[PDB]
């Protein structure tokens, strides 16, 4: 079974809401683990010394209407960030699209350069196809996703921090 | 997109 993992999200001072997502192992079995492991800390320290772990970090671009942002543990600002395989790792495929609200999809810098950089879809993203790969989806607490998508602005700058104060499998 | 962010809507 494909897993399933977590984040309690903090929206400035307030409690938002557990978000859970279901990682598309039996498609993108490499990229859900990085993912997957991102939310757990097992895999210990990484190589900019900072522990491999999404608990902390910040979304730190959301744009109403398209996605949230996050993942960057190393600079919080969307030029950082690591995998568990060293630096970036290959697109693993493309087999899945961006088919609407909820879906997880790697954010990148071109072609091979998955790290621990992620956004959530708020609506279809279509025109990503075939860019970043797909691995997952919301499938509980959309609703704090979209308290999230409230607290962001056109060019992406965030009103409240949006940080992962809590985050594991289940 | 991680670092140069452009036009459209992009990650
Ligand atoms: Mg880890």
């Amino acid at each position: 079974a494909n897993p399933k993992v977590f984040f309690d999200i903090l929206i400035g001072k307030m409690k938002a809401g557990r978000v859970v997502m279901e990682l598309f192992a039996d498609v993108t079995p490499r990229t859900a683990d990085n993912f997957r492991a991102l939310c757990t800390g097992e895999k210990g320290i990484g190589q900019a010394g900072k522990a491999l772990h999404y608990k902390g970090s910040a979304f730190h671009r959301i744009i109403p209407g398209f996605m949230c942002q996050g993942g960057d543990f190393t600079r919080g600002n969307g030029t950082g960030g690591e995998s568990i395989y060293g630096a970036k790792f290959q697109d693993e495929n493309f087999k899945l699209k961006h088919t609407g609200p909820g879906i997880l999809s790697m954010a990148n810098s071109g072609p091979n350069t998955n790290g621990s950089q992620f956004f959530i879809c708020t609506d279809k993203t279509a025109w990503l196809d075939g860019k970043h790969v797909v691995f997952g989806k919301v499938v509980d607490g959309y609703n704090v996703v979209k308290a999230m998508e409230k607290v962001g602005s056109e060019r992406g700058v965030t009103s409240e921090p949006v940080v992962i104060e809590d985050c594991g499998e289940i | 997109t991680a670092g140069l962010v452009l036009a459209x809507l992009l990650v």
